[PDB]
C-alpha cells in the first residue's frame, strides 16, 4: 500500500534521532544505507539494506555503551594483524600453525583489543570479562566466553604479559544460536593461542527486539532509538 | 615486618564444617595473592588454594574442590578458608602464605591445627616410668612418664615445671587404632640424685582443660 | 599434575661439608611468560616452612649466602656450600608454573656424627596402670646414631606381633643423636600369665643384638 520511499518519509524523525546519537562514522554509514532503502526499486533490496542498518547501528551503540572505538568493517583488524603488531616475536610461528587453517589469519571480530601497552587498547581485559559474566549471571543473558591457556599454567604476579580481547556482538532473533556459532568459530584459534603461549579472551553476545529494554548489551536510551526507527521500518516493510 | 596469623582450628566431626581466618599485617595485603597450604602430621606439604589480589582468580587442589571455599576481605586484611564435608584425611596443620610479589610461598603463618575425627576429647592417663637398675647405666638413670590415650592431639610435657631440660626426650604421639593418641616422655638424670631430687612430669592437655603433675619415684 | 621428584630422600652430611639436593619435574616448569617458578623451602623441626630460593636461583632476602639454586626445564639443584648445625630439617622444592601448585616429597638433611650405640632401658608397667586392666611395657633406646635400629619384643621367648608401637625423636640439635621408644601393650590378664619380658635391640654400634629383660615378679 505504502511505497517504500514513502515509508522512509514517515519515519524521518525517528531515523533522524538515530543518526544523531550514533558515533560519527557509524552515523554516516547508516545515512548512506537509509538512502539506499528510500531509493530501493525492489522489496528485497530494501530488506537486505535494512538488515545492514540494524547491525551497523547496533554496533555503534555497543561502542558508545562501552566507551570503545567504533570501527567501520573496512578498517577492522584481523587476527593476523593483531598477532603481527602486538606479538611480533610469535607471528612467524603464528603463520606456521595456520598452514592448514589459513582463514584464522583473516578472522575479523567486531572488537579486537589488547590490554594497554589497528588493535584498540583497553585498561583491563579481566574487567570487561567480569562485566559480561555479571550481566549474564544477573539477567540470564546468553554469552559464550573462552580464555586461552597454555598447558595448565597459573596466572602470575611478578611480570605483566600482553593479552588480547576478542568480542563479537549482534542484533538478531536467534540469540542462543549466535553465541554458539561464534564461540565454535573461535575455538580453533583459542587452542592455537594456547599453543603459542598467547593470552586471549573471546566473548560473544547478542540482543533481539524481545529483550527487555533494561537488559540489553546497550544502554536503554539506545534501545529506544533502535526500536523507534529500525524496528518500525521492518514492520512497515513487510505489511506494505 | 610481614606477619600472617591463622586462627579457627580445632576439632570437627567427619562431615562437619569449619572456617579458618588469616590476619595479615606489615604489607599492603590487598595488592597480593594469598594462599593456603596444609601438612598432615609426619607428612609433606600440600597446596590447598590460591586467591588473587582482587579475588577474580581462584584455584583449588583437586582433593578440596567442591568442599572448600577460599575468600578474602581486603579492607580487613583477612584471608578466609571455608571447609565443608570434612574427612579424616583433611586433618592437618593449615598455613596461610603469600609470595608478596609472586606465586611462591615467601611468607608463612605459624599454622592452625584442624583435627577431623569423631573421637571424644579426653584427657590423658599419666603413668610413671620408674627408675630402676633396668634403666641405669654407669652413673645415670632414665625415668619418664607414659601419657596414654588423650584426644585431640596438642599435649605439652615438661619436667619439674620446666626446670629440668637437660636429657629430656618427649616422643611424638602415635595415633592409636582407637582414635586416641599416646606418647611417653623420658629424662636421664644422675643416679646419685635418686632419693634426694624429686622428679615430676607436668602434663598439659588444653583441649580437655586437664593438667596432670605426676611424681616419678623409684619403686 | 606436575610431579616433583626429590633425591636423595635423606642426606647425612658433616658440618662444614657441601650438600646437594635434586628436584626433577615431570614436565617443564618454564612458564610462557619466560619465568620458571621452581622454589626451595626449609622446614626445621617443629617450625613452619621458610623460603630459601624462588624462581630457580633467586636467594630470598635475608637467607644466608651458603644457599644457592640452579637448573632449568625439568632439572633443578639446591646446594648448601658449607652445612651448619641450624640447617637440620626437611628441604622441599615446589612449583607454581602450573595449577595445581605441587611440592616435592622432601629431603631430610641429617647431621653426621660418630657412631653412638643406644643405651637400652626397659620399664615394667606401673601398678597404677595395672589396676586399670592394661599393661604397657616401655623399651627405650637412648641417644644413638645412626637412626637405623631394630626393636622386637619377646614374652617368655615368644616373638610379639600386632601389640606394640614405636616412636622416634627428630635428630637432636645439640648432640645429633636419636632416641626411640617401643611400647608393648598387653591386657592385665595376659601380662600376669608370663614371667620374662624382653626387648631385643639391633644397632650397628652394638657388637651384637642386646636383649634387655625383666621378670614380672621381681
Ligand atoms: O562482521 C560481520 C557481521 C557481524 O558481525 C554480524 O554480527 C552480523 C553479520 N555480519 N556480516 C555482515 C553484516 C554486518 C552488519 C549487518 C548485517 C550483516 S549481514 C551479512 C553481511 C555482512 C557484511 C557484508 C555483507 F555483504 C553481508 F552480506 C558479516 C559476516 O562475515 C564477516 C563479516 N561480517
Ligand atoms: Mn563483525
Ligand atoms: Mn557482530
Amino acid at each position: 500500500k505504502k511505497p517504500i520511499a514513502l515509508i522512509c518519509a514517515e519515519l524521518y524523525k525517528p531515523f533522524q534521532d538515530l543518526f544523531a546519537a550514533l558515533p560519527k562514522d557509524c552515523s554516516e554509514e547508516c545515512q548512506t544505507l537509509f538512502e539506499d532503502i528510500r531509493n530501493s526499486e525492489s522489496h528485497a533490496s530494501a530488506w537486505s539494506s535494512a538488515l545492514r542498518i540494524k547491525g551497523v547501528a547496533y554496533e555503534g551503540f555497543f561502542s558508545l555503551t562501552n566507551s570503545w572505538r567504533y570501527i567501520p568493517e573496512d578498517l577492522k583488524p584481523t587476527l593476523g594483524m593483531a598477532i603481527q603488531t602486538v606479538f611480533p616475536d610469535k607471528f612467524e610461528k603464528f603463520l606456521e600453525r595456520t598452514h592448514l587453517h589459513p582463514e584464522y589469519r583473516d578472522f575479523t571480530p567486531d572488537y579486537l583489543m589488547c590490554r594497554s601497552r589497528a588493535v584498540q587498547e583497553v585498561s583491563s581485559v579481566s574487567a570487561v570479562v567480569d562485566r559480561f559474566k555479571s550481566k549474564s549471571s544477573e539477567k540470564g543473558r546468553p554469552i559464550r566466553q573462552e580464555e586461552s591457556r597454555p598447558k595448565t599454567e597459573s596466572m602470575q604476579e611478578d611480570i605483566e604479559v600482553d593479552e588480547l580481547l576478542i568480542v563479537e556482538v549482534g542484533y538478531q532473533t536467534d540469540i542462543e544460536g549466535k553465541v554458539i556459532s561464534d564461540i565454535e568459530k573461535w575455538k580453533g584459534v583459542v587452542n592455537l593461542m594456547s599453543h603459542l603461549g598467547i593470552k586471549v579472551n573471546v566473548l560473544t553476545c547478542a540482543d533481539n527486539s524481545q529483550t527487555p529494554r533494561t537488559d540489553w548489551w546497550i544502554d536503554e536510551k539506545y534501545v529506544r532509538l533502535l526500536l523507534n526507527s529500525i524496528s518500525y521500518l521492518f514492520k512497515e516493510l513487510l505489511e506494505n | 615486618e610481614v606477619k600472617l596469623e591463622e586462627s579457627g582450628g580445632g576439632l570437627v566431626r567427619p562431615g562437619g564444617s569449619r572456617k579458618l581466618s588469616c590476619a595479615a599485617s606489615g604489607f599492603t595485603f590487598s595488592s597480593y595473592g594469598m594462599q593456603w597450604v596444609r601438612q598432615a602430621p609426619e607428612k609433606g606439604l600440600e597446596w590447598v588454594a590460591y586467591i588473587s589480589s582482587g579475588s577474580r582468580t581462584i584455584y583449588y587442589a583437586d582433593t578440596v574442590k567442591g568442599r572448600f571455599t577460599i575468600s578474602r576481605d581486603n579492607p580487613k586484611n583477612t584471608l578466609f578458608l571455608q571447609m565443608t564435608s570434612l574427612r579424616s584425611e583433611d586433618t592437618a596443620m593449615y598455613y596461610c602464605a603469600t609470595g608478596y610479589g609472586g606465586t611462591w610461598f615467601a611468607y608463612w603463618g605459624q599454622g592452625t591445627l584442624v583435627t577431623v575425627s569423631a573421637a571424644s576429647t579426653k584427657g590423658p592417663s599419666v603413668f610413671p616410668l620408674a627408675p630402676s637398675s633396668k634403666s641405669t647405666s654407669g652413673g645415670t638413670a632414665a625415668l619418664g612418664c607414659l601419657v596414654k590415650d588423650y584426644f585431640p592431639e596438642p599435649v605439652t610435657v615438661s619436667w619439674n615445671s620446666g626446670a629440668l631440660t637437660s636429657g629430656v626426650h618427649t616422643f611424638p604421639a602415635v595415633l592409636q587404632s582407637s582414635g586416641l593418641y599416646s606418647l611417653s616422655s623420658v629424662v636421664t638424670v644422675p643416679s646419685s640424685s635418686l632419693g634426694t631430687q624429686t622428679y615430676i612430669c607436668n602434663v598439659n592437655h588444653k583441649p580437655s582443660n586437664t593438667k596432670v603433675d605426676k611424681k616419678v619415684e623409684p619403686k | 599434575q606436575i610431579v616433583l621428584s626429590q633425591s636423595p630422600l635423606s642426606l647425612p652430611v658433616s658440618l662444614g661439608d657441601q650438600a646437594s639436593i635434586s628436584c626433577r619435574s615431570s614436565q617443564s616448569l618454564l612458564h610462557s611468560n619466560g619465568n620458571t617458578y621452581l622454589h626451595w623451602y626449609l622446614q626445621k623441626p617443629g617450625q613452619s616452612p621458610k623460603l630459601l630460593i624462588y624462581k630457580v636461583s633467586n636467594r630470598f632476602s635475608g637467607v644466608p649466602d651458603r644457599f644457592s639454586g640452579s637448573g632449568s626445564g625439568t632439572d633443578f639443584t639446591l646446594k648448601i656450600s658449607r652445612v651448619e648445625a641450624e640447617d637440620l630439617g626437611v628441604y622441599f622444592c615446589s612449583q607454581s608454573t602450573h595449577v595445581p601448585y605441587t611440592f616435592g616429597g622432601g629431603t631430610k638433611l641429617e647431621i653426621k656424627r660418630t657412631v653412638a650405640a643406644p643405651s637400652v632401658f626397659i620399664f615394667p608397667p606401673s601398678d597404677e596402670q595395672l589396676k586399670s586392666g592394661t599393661a604397657s611395657v616401655v623399651c627405650l633406646l637412648n641417644n644413638f646414631y645412626p637412626r637405623e635400629a631394630k626393636v622386637q619384643w619377646k614374652v617368655d621367648n615368644a616373638l610379639q606381633s600386632g601389640n606394640s608401637q614405636e616412636s622416634v625423636t627428630e635428630q637432636d640439635s645439640k648432640d645429633s643423636t636419636y632416641s626411640l621408644s617401643s611400647t608393648l601393650t598387653l591386657s592385665k590378664a595376659d601380662y600376669e600369665k608370663h614371667k620374662v619380658y624382653a626387648c631385643e635391640v639391633t644397632h650397628q654400634g652394638l657388637s651384637s643384638p642386646v636383649t634387655k629383660s625383666f621378670n614380672r615378679g621381681e
